[PDB]
């Protein structure tokens, strides 16, 4: 699709069989997903932003479908305030912006 | 790495 | 222009009298710039980010040039990392996401 930017990108994604809602987020290196279980071994990480660094659980190689587009990448668990999908993900669906 | 998130709230 | 996310998306803004890099945030309400010594008046303003809150001053009616797109709105200053484009901005200069 097209998705203009009146309203926050948020999209369905689904996850470790779950449906969860995320935002689109070409201001993310990396994507961070709400507090939940996912499968398999992390690692401890540290992520930064506006407001400082929060602490995070870096699973890899972790499918996900963003729309109804296959990805499988690295994705961060922790205390974020919303479901984003960064730019790791947003590149695997070919994901751009246009002006 | 970073996220840079805003929130206008 | 169509803007590819392998690295994160800068472009050029013009802002007062300054060119500067600023990051095209889909992920962002607002626009955010770093430490700015601007005229005019303003209001404070709490922004959230993954971190936590932030203390920023909010511009408005600012003429800002994005990547050679004119635009005009509201600016918010404060201890940012880096300068961010939000959507109040990317809509007004047509920006969409696409996949």
């Amino acid at each position: 699709p097209q998705i203009t930017l009146w309203k926050r990108p948020l999209v369905t994604i689904r996850i470790g069989g779950q449906l969860k809602e995320a935002l689109l987020n070409t201001g993310a290196d990396d994507t961070v997903l709400e507090e939940m279980n996912l499968p398999g071994k992390w690692k401890p990480k540290m992520i930064g932003g506006i407001g400082g660094f929060i602490k995070v659980r870096q699973y890899d190689q972790i499918p996900i479908e963003i729309c109804g587009h296959k990805a499988i990448g690295t994705v961060l668990v922790g205390p974020t305030p919303v479901n984003i999908i960064g730019r790791n993900l947003l590149t695997q669906i070919g994901c751009t912006l246009n002006f | 790495a970073e996220v840079f998130y805003v929130d206008g709230a």
